[PDB]
RNA sequence: UGGUGAACUAUGCCUGAAUAGGGUGAAGCCAGAGGAAACUCUGGUGGAGGCUCGUAGCGGUUCUGACGUGCAAAUCGAUCG
RNA sequence: UUCAAAUGAGAACUUUGAAGACUGAAGUGGGGAAAGGUUCCACGUCAACAGCAGUUGGACGUGGGUUAGUCGAUCCUAAGAGAUGGGGAAGCUCCGUUUCAAAGGCCUGAUUUUAUGCAGGCCACCAUCGAAAGGGAAUCCGGUUAAGAUUCCGGAACCUGGAUAUGGAUUCUUCACGGUAACGUAACUGAAUGUGGAGACGUCGGCGCGAGCCCUGGGAGGAGUUAUCUUUUCUUCUUAACAGCUUAUCACCCCGGAAUUGGUUUAUCCGGAGAUGGGGUCUUAUGGCUGGAAGAGGCCAGCACCUUUGCUGGCUCCGGUGCGCUUGUGACGGCCCGUGAAAAUCCACAGGAAGGAAUAGUUUUCAUGCCAGGUCGUACUGAUAACCGCAGCAGGUCUCCAAGGUGAACAGCCUCUAGUUGAUAGAAUAAUGUAGAUAAGGGAAGUCGGCAAAAUAGAUCCGUAACUUCGGGAUAAGGAUUGGCUCUAAGGGUCGGGACGAUCAACUUAGAACUGGUACGGACAAGGGGAAUCUGACUGUCUAAUUAAAACAUAGCAUUGCGAUGGUCAGAAAGUGAUGUUGACGCAAU
C-alpha cells in the first residue's frame, strides 16, 4: 500500500505536526497537515460551551462577521442565557430586598 | 480466496487449527454486548409497537 | 573529606522547589484601611488543588476600593468553605469559618488558621492540611493574644494579626499509608529533590561521618551538639533526649 | 543540517573556492618553490570543524 | 457472587504490603470514592476531586472538605465551637 | 470558485468592469434512462473568484452565448 | 598558581516523543436463590493492579561460548532480566 | 550466485538482457531531526584510494545545480540566562531581576508652507536573551529538471498591512429587524475603563463515528495461463486547498406535569432544581451534493514518427462487508497525599465618551474592486560507505508512513510494491577447530556444581496439594483431545405489516458421519516440574570496561531540631542566597 511522508521538515508527531491521508486528483496517496482543532467558546458564568457562537482558532475570529461571534442578547457572546437570566433576577430582586431594607431601618430608627 | 471459502464451509476450525485463546480469537465481552443490544432493540421495538407496556418493557430491560 | 549531601543542599542548584504548577503564594490580603476599620466582602470563586501542597486554595475576589477593578487573592481554604461564598474580612467582620478577623477580635477558643506572626505579613501560623491556632487568651493592656500553635508551642501575638476562622482543609491525608515507593516519589516531584534518601551508614567515608567500617555502625554517639560545624551535623542534632518515649 | 545560519553557509562557500589544485601556471614562474597545494581539504579525510 | 471475602477494594494490592497496610487503606478509599449527600441540592452526588475538594456533579458546587472525607470530626467540632462562641457573643 | 444559479446576476457579473475573460465549457453527460444530454458552464475569471453557471438546456446555452458581451474575451472548451 | 570542560556520564528542572498480542479478573452495577431474623449464596456485567506471559524498546544472567596482534581499547551468538 | 552480449589493451566484480535469490512494510523501502558540507548531477577520466580487481566509484579533473507573502527561522514565553538602579569586591568582577530609582507612551484638539503649542488622566506592567519537536496569520492540485520545487510553470485560493470607490444595509421612532424561547441574519455606531473566552494542555479503558488502507460483487478496458480445467489470475476505473448549501453526539428552549416510578449505557446514571413524550434551537469534528473539474490525471484503441515531434477517438461507472489495521475524534468511565506550562496573540461582552439625520446627511466586523508582502535556509546522505568511533569499522546515533497469507499477534515463516544481489576469489574435502546436529544399552556413575544439552511447550476440556497476609499459591501437580473431508445446529440486520413471512450478512461455538501406515499446536512458534533450607518482604537501583548480590532504595516504624529575631544549609563580601509560590498533617537531620 502506498506509504507517505511528512510534508514540513519536522519530523516528529507532535501534535502541531498532525497528518491525515488523501487521495490527490493525480491518483496517488499523500499527507495533508492538519490544523490543531479548534476550542468552544465557553460562559464567563457556568464555563458551558456558548450556543451560537462559531468555532474557530483565537486568529480566524477576526476574519468572521460579528454574527457569527455573538448572540442578540445582553452578553451575547460571553455568557450562557440562562446565566443571564440568573443575573437579571438576582439584580432586580436584591435591588428591591434593597429597598424593603431601608425602609425597615428608617422604621427602626424612629423608634425612639 | 478458496481457503477462504472453505473456512466459510466450516473447515480448519477444529482444536488442531486454534493457537490462541477464545477471549482472543473472540471476545466475551463483544459476544455479551452483541447479545445485550440485539435484547435491547429488541425490547424498544416491541414498547413502540404496543406489544407491550412501559412495565414489563421497564421490568424486561432490568432482567 | 568531601562535602556532604546536606551541606550541598544549600547552594539549591538540584535542591531547590518545583513550582511550575503552584497556584501563586497563598496569602491574606495586604491589610488596608478597609480591613483596619470596618469589612470588605469577597467572593470564593474557585477551589483548586495546589501542586504539591496537601491543603486546597480557595481564589477570593474582592473589589478595589480605590479603582474600578477586581482583585484575586489566593487564600487557602478552610474546610467548610465553598464556592459562590461570601467572604468577610476585616475588624468589624462576623465570626465565621473563612471569615478573616484580627485576633483581638474574637473570643477565647475560637480556633483559626493562617494566623499572622506580625500584623500585615499576610499568614503565617497553621497552614497545612488539618491545622489550626487555637485562642486562648487576651492582654488589652499590652494589646497582646496568647495562642496555642499546631505544635503545641504557646506564643503571644499582637492583637492586630488577622487569622481565618475556621481549620484548614485536608485533613487526615497523612493518615492514609503510602504503600509503595512510587506514590512518595509523585509526592516529592511536585515538592523537591530530597527523595529517596541514603543512610550515611551505606556510604563510605569520604561522604559521610557515618561512612565505612567493616559492619554498618555510627560508631560514635550520633546526638550531635548545636556548635557543631557544617559537615558535623548529621544526626540527631542537639537531642535532649534519645529512644522511645515511656520506654 | 539543511536548515543552516548564513555564517555556516558562507564559511562553506569559502571552503568550497578553495578547494582546488595549484593553477599549472604558477609552476613556470621564475624562482618558483610551490609544487602542490598543500592546504588542500577533503570532506573524506579532514573535517572543517564548522 | 461475592467475589472477594475480606479485601474487598485492596484487591488490586494483590498480596503485597501486608495486610494490616492494606486494611488501612481500605478504609480511606472506600471513604475517598463514596458518594455524599449535597447540602445545597440534596442530591447523592459529591465526590472527591483533589485531596480536600468535594464538588457535586450538579449545581456544580465545590466544597473544601477533608482528605479523604467531605467533613472530618474536627471540623464539625470546629463549626460547633464557632457557632457556640458566635452566639455566646450576640447573647 | 463559486457557483451562480441566477443567470440575472450572471448576466450583471459578466459587465463588473474587472472580468475580462470567460471560458464556454462543454460536457457530455450520457446516460440510458436519465438524461444523455449536454450540459455547458459558463465560467467568468473575477479578480478574486472564479464564477461557475451551469446550464443544463442548449436553448438557454445559445441565447446566453449571444447575449455575452463583445468585450468578454470568450474561450471555447 | 591560573585556566577549560556536564557533545560521555550522574542528578534536578522545562518542553516533546515512544511502548503488539495474550493470562488473571479488584471496586462499582444488574438479575436470581436460600433463610423465621441476623444474614448467607449463585450467575452475569465491569475492567483495577509500581499484577502476570510475551513483541518493539530498555538492560546485561549464563555459556565463565565466539573473539581475544578482534568487526570492536568492551564487540558477536545463544540463553537470559 | 550463474549464462550471454556490449565496452574495453585488459572484465569474477562496469553496463544491458536473461535466470536464481534476499530484505519481506518496527524493510536491505519512502522521508526527515542532529551532524557532514557539495558527498547531489553531468562530462572527461584511472597515477594514488576502494580489504582482490576495476573500463566502475561517496576517488581524480572540469563544470552545473538549492527560486517561497502561505514551509521554517524571524515573534512568544518555559526551566533558565542577564544588563540597568543600587550594594559588595584591591581588583579581574560578584549579587540581584523590580529591586531603598525623579526609570514611560496612548488618544484628542492640529493653521496639514511643518511640525507642534498649553489641555486632562493611563497603568505602574520595568531591559533583553531563552524552543528549526512547546504556542503561532495565511496554499493547494497537475506539470516540469541531468540535478530544484507545498518555492519554478499553469490553474485555482488564502492571510496580513495599506488605500479606497461603488453597490447593499441603516437614518425624518436617527445608530436593523424577526422568533414565546433556545436563538437567526449580508450588514446593522461605540472612546476610556473593566470583565470574560480562546491560546491552554495528564494517563489509561471499553464504546460510538469519520478518514486512509485491507477484503469483496457487477461492469467497461489492458496483460498472463489455456495438453486439461479455469464466466479465470493480475491490473486501470482518481478527485486537492478553497467556496456555497446541507449534515451532530453533547448542550439548550417551548408545551406538560410523572409511583403501577419511568427513561436509559457495553459500562447505572438521570428526573417536581420538571423525567418519559411532542415540537424546536445551536457548535459544523465529520460526511453528502455542487463549484474548483475533467479542461487535469489514469487506462486503452487507431493512424504518423526524431520533419518543433505528434495527431485522432473511447472509457474513466455502480455496489457491498467489518470485534479488521492505522489514525483522528466524540461522549463517557478508572486513577492520584501525582489533579497533569507560560506568554505573545485574537475575539466577545459590560460601559456610554464622543459623533451622526434627507436628490450622496454619518457609519459600515456586508459584497465587489486596487497595491504590496523584505531578510536568511532550501542540493544530497542520514548510515554494514556521506554522522561519531584514527577507516569505506559487524559498534553507537531521535523520529514519521507500514500490503497479502498463516497465526492471538508489529512473533517466526513465505510472498507483492520498492530496493539489493554488496562483503577477495578458484580448486580440494586431512588432523585440530568454530557453528549446527544425531546416537544402541545405561541414565548424572561425569563434574566443585546437571555446566552444556535434552525433556516440557499452543489451544480446548478435565483435575489441581501443603501453606496463606484470604489477595494468592496456580499453567501447582497430573491427564485427555487436536488433520482432512462431507454435513448438522445455535447465535443477527432490515422490510413487510394493523402470528409469521420475505430479503440481506458475518464468523464464533458445539455436535455427527466418513477417511488415513493412529497421523494431525505435523514446518514455524512454544513453561520442565516437585519436596525443602539460607537470605532479601515485594516492584525498583548500582560498580560504562572482571562483582546484579544477601549490597542500595522502598513503603512501614522510631528518634532529633525548629513558631521565622527560627531550624538546616550556601557565599570572599553584600541593601547576598537554598528550603520558601514554605509554616509542625511543614521543612530539616538520622
Ligand atoms: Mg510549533
Ligand atoms: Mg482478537
Ligand atoms: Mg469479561
Ligand atoms: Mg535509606
Ligand atoms: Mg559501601
Ligand atoms: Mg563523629
Ligand atoms: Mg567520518
Ligand atoms: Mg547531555
Ligand atoms: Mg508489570
Ligand atoms: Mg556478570
Ligand atoms: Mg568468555
Ligand atoms: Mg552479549
Ligand atoms: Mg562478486
Ligand atoms: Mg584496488
Ligand atoms: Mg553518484
Ligand atoms: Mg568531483
Ligand atoms: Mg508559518
Ligand atoms: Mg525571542
Ligand atoms: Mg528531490
Ligand atoms: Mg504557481
Ligand atoms: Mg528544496
Ligand atoms: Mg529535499
Ligand atoms: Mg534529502
Ligand atoms: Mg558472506
Ligand atoms: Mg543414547
Ligand atoms: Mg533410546
Ligand atoms: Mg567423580
Ligand atoms: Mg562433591
Ligand atoms: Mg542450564
Ligand atoms: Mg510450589
Ligand atoms: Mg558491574
Amino acid at each position: 500500500a502506498q506509504r507517505v511522508t511528512f510534508r514540513r521538515r519536522n519530523p516528529y508527531n507532535t501534535r502541531s505536526n498532525k497528518i491525515k491521508v488523501v487521495k490527490t486528483p493525480g491518483g496517488i496517496l499523500r499527507a495533508q497537515h492538519v490544523k490543531k482543532l479548534a476550542t468552544r467558546p465557553k460562559c464567563g458564568d457556568c464555563g458551558s460551551a456558548l450556543q451560537g457562537i462559531s468555532t474557530l482558532r483565537p486568529r480566524q475570529y477576526a476574519t468572521v462577521s460579528k454574527t457569527h461571534k455573538t448572540v442578540s442578547r445582553a452578553y451575547g457572546g460571553s455568557r450562557c442565557a440562562n446565566c443571564v437570566k440568573e443575573r437579571i433576577i438576582r439584580a432586580f430582586l436584591i435591588e428591591e430586598q434593597k429597598i424593603v431594607k431601608k425602609v425597615v431601618k428608617e422604621q427602626t430608627e424612629a423608634a425612639k | 480466496r478458496a481457503h477462504a471459502q472453505s473456512k466459510r464451509e466450516g473447515r480448519h476450525s477444529g482444536y488442531g487449527k486454534r493457537k490462541g485463546t477464545r477471549e482472543a480469537r473472540l471476545p466475551s465481552q463483544v459476544v455479551w454486548i452483541r447479545r445485550l443490544r440485539v435484547l435491547r432493540r429488541l425490547l424498544a421495538k416491541y414498547r413502540d409497537a404496543g406489544k407491550i407496556d412501559k412495565h414489563l418493557y421497564h421490568v424486561l430491560y432490568k432482567e | 573529606g568531601r562535602v556532604i549531601r546536606n551541606q550541598r543542599k544549600g547552594a539549591g542548584s538540584i535542591f531547590t522547589s518545583h513550582t511550575r504548577l503552584r497556584q501563586g503564594a497563598a496569602k491574606l490580603r495586604t491589610l488596608d484601611y478597609a480591613e483596619r476599620h470596618g469589612y470588605i466582602r469577597g467572593i470564593v470563586k474557585q477551589i483548586v488543588h495546589d501542586s504539591g501542597r496537601g491543603a486546597p486554595l480557595a481564589k477570593v475576589v474582592f473589589r478595589d476600593p480605590y479603582k474600578y477593578r477586581l482583585r484575586e487573592e489566593i487564600f487557602i481554604a478552610n474546610e467548610g468553605v465553598h464556592t459562590g461564598q461570601f467572604i468577610y474580612a476585616g475588624k468589624k467582620a462576623s465570626l465565621n469559618v473563612g471569615n478573616v478577623l484580627p485576633l483581638g477580635s474574637v473570643p477565647e477558643g475560637t480556633i483559626v488558621s493562617n494566623v499572622e506572626e506580625k500584623p500585615g505579613d499576610r499568614g503565617a501560623l497553621a497552614r497545612a492540611s488539618g491545622n489550626y491556632v487555637i485562642i486562648i487568651g487576651h492582654n488589652p493592656d499590652e494589646n497582646k493574644t496568647r495562642v496555642r500553635l499546631p505544635s503545641g508551642a504557646k506564643k503571644v501575638i499582637s492583637s492586630d494579626a488577622r487569622g481565618v476562622i475556621g481549620v484548614i482543609a485536608g485533613g487526615g491525608r497523612v493518615d492514609k499509608p503510602l504503600l509503595k515507593a512510587g506514590r512518595a516519589f509523585h509526592k516529592y516531584r511536585l515538592k523537591r529533590n530530597s527523595w529517596p534518601k541514603t543512610r550515611g551508614v551505606a556510604m563510605n567515608p569520604v561522604d559521610h561521618p557515618h561512612g565505612g567500617g567493616n559492619h554498618q555502625h555510627i560508631g560514635k554517639a550520633s546526638t550531635i551538639s548545636r556548635g557543631a560545624v557544617s559537615g558535623q551535623k548529621a544526626g540527631l542534632i542537639a537531642a535532649r533526649r534519645t529512644g522511645l518515649l515511656r520506654g | 543540517a539543511a536548515q543552516k545560519s548564513f555564517r555556516i553557509k558562507q564559511k562553506m562557500a569559502k571552503a568550497k573556492k578553495q578547494n582546488r589544485p595549484l593553477p599549472q601556471w604558477i609552476r613556470l614562474r621564475t624562482n618558483n618553490t610551490i609544487r602542490y597545494n598543500a592546504k588542500r581539504r577533503n570532506w573524506r579525510r579532514t573535517k572543517m570543524n564548522i | 457472587a461475592k467475589r472477594t471475602k475480606k479485601v474487598g477494594i485492596t484487591g488490586k494490592y494483590g498480596v503485597r504490603y501486608g495486610s494490616s497496610l492494606r486494611r488501612q487503606v481500605k478504609k480511606l478509599e472506600i471513604q475517598q470514592h463514596a458518594r455524599y449527600d449535597c447540602s445545597f441540592c440534596g442530591k447523592k452526588t459529591v465526590k472527591r476531586g483533589a485531596a480536600g475538594i468535594w464538588t457535586c456533579s450538579c449545581c456544580k458546587k465545590t466544597v473544601a472538605g477533608g482528605a479523604y472525607t467531605v467533613s472530618t470530626a474536627a471540623a464539625a467540632t470546629v463549626r460547633s465551637t464557632i457557632r457556640r462562641l458566635r452566639e455566646m457573643v450576640e447573647a | 470558485a463559486r457557483e451562480i444559479t441566477d443567470i440575472k446576476q450572471f448576466l450583471e457579473l459578466t459587465r463588473r468592469a474587472d472580468v475580462k475573460t470567460a471560458t464556454v465549457k462543454i460536457n457530455k453527460k450520457l446516460n440510458k434512462a436519465g438524461k444523455p444530454f449536454r450540459q455547458t458552464k459558463f465560467k467568468v475569471r473575477g479578480s478574486s473568484s472564479l464564477y461557475t453557471l451551469v446550464i443544463n438546456d442548449a436553448g438557454k446555452a445559445k441565447k446566453l452565448i449571444q447575449s455575452l458581451p463583445p468585450t468578454l474575451k470568450v474561450n471555447r472548451l
